[PDB]
């Protein structure tokens, strides 16, 4: 199936003294592989997946240089944006950046992206064509003009279509044993009685990878959304994911309801019953 | 300022069985800004050895973090997660329900 | 592998 590499960056200004708190994380699909935290002792980009430890000193030096350069851009931006938005030096503010590339089943470039937010709101993003920018307001418009004049988009497009894809393919090969493996959900169903007349059925999916999954209920073979509760997919903490969906039913009628599980680790959709 | 309140799930890493080592998780998501206080509680008392994931965020820019600790469930011990955030008037406590 | 250059706003 398709694959992605994505980087996420957050800086949070610290008004009273010193530089912003800066945190960078890198993912391939749903697996974190690197981190940098400005509060940590090492002041290096750090491995977070065993397959990235294959990379030598030059990689780690280069990624450290680049991530610190990222941190400094964010520091400058926080000051610029405070000015653009006529804000005081009293408050804490946040910049967030996300960029990366998607590839299809053939591992060829599909999509690239680069977006930026200030205080949790869209500021500026590269359009799908990787040639122009979406600016949310007049502040971002000024940035857009700056970036157009300096041909920023051209440099980013080269990275997103080239380097990003090249290194993603490299990571997928080095981490093949886990990165190219699917873990099918382990499914079961639980029952709870709320009263003499009402029952809760809960359909569980555990230990699955990647995170994308669909869980639905049917009643007598037709989709049932009413009286259901579906939790957000959550990390187990060991690299796999969990999810559940529950339905409230009349006591004695449990037989009418079936849970249906779709996941890339399952060739056929799975069905469960009480 | 945009302000978004955290969603909280408290749960174990592996299927919960008394006497068998496991991990207790508190997953906090959908919040903004990023400053947040998360504690894991054993019988109402704050657990000291708690780790957390590196801060990341979803498409809509909202943050998420996983807090976790090693634990061995017993019949009698009650577990919970306590969350405070600028959006919350009082800390929010969610109890671990192993029966789900 | 991180982007070589990040432009300021």
């Amino acid at each position: 199936g398709s694959h992605s590499m994505r980087y996420f960056f957050t800086s949070v200004s610290r008004p009273g003294r010193g530089e912003p708190r800066f945190i960078a994380v890198g993912y391939v699909d749903d697996t974190q592989f690197v981190r940098f935290d400005s509060d940590a002792a090492s002041q290096r980009m750090e491995p977070r997946a065993p397959w990235i430890e294959q990379e030598g000193p030059e990689y780690w030096d280069g990624e450290t240089r680049k991530v610190k350069a990222h941190s400094q851009t964010h520091r400058v931006d926080l000051g610029t944006l405070r000015g653009y938005y006529n804000q005081s030096e009293a408050g804490s503010h946040t910049v967030q950046r996300m960029y990366g590339c998607d590839v299809g089943s053939d591992w060829r470039f599909l999509r690239g992206y680069h977006q930026y937010a200030y205080d949790g709101k869209d500021y500026i993003a590269l359009k799908e064509d990787l040639r122009s920018w979406t600016a949310a307001d007049m502040a971002a418009q000024t940035t857009k003009h700056k970036w157009e004049a300096a041909h920023v988009a051209e440099q980013l497009r080269a990275y997103l279509e080239g380097t990003c894809v090249e290194w993603l393919r490299r990571y997928l090969e080095n981490g093949k044993e886990t990165l190219q493996r699917t873990d099918a959900p382990k499914t079961h169903m639980t029952h709870h009685a709320v009263s003499d007349h009402e029952a809760t059925l809960r359909c569980w999916a555990l230990s699955f990878y990647p995170a994308e999954i669909t869980l639905t209920w049917q009643r007598d073979g037709e989709d049932q959304t009413q009286d259901t509760e579906l939790v957000e997919t959550r990390p187990a903490g060991d690299g796999t994911f969990q999810k559940w969906v529950a339905v409230v039913v009349p006591s004695g009628q449990e037989q009418r309801y079936t849970c249906h599980v779709q996941h890339e680790g399952l060739p056929k959709p799975l069905t469960l019953r009480w | 300022m945009i302000q978004r309140t955290p969603k909280i799930q408290v749960y174990s890493r592996h299927p919960a069985e008394n006497g068998k080592s496991n991990f207790l998780n508190c997953y906090v998501s959908g919040f903004h800004p990023s400053d947040i206080e998360v504690d894991l509680l054993k019988n109402g008392e704050r657990i000291e050895k708690v780790e957390h994931s590196d801060l990341s965020f979803s498409k809509d820019w909202s943050f998420y973090l996983l807090y976790y600790t090693e634990f061995t469930p017993t019949e009698k011990d009650e577990y919970a997660c306590r969350v405070n955030h600028v959006t919350l008037s009082q800390p929010k406590i969610v109890k671990w329900d192993r029966d789900m | 592998n991180l982007v070589p250059v990040v432009a300021t706003v």
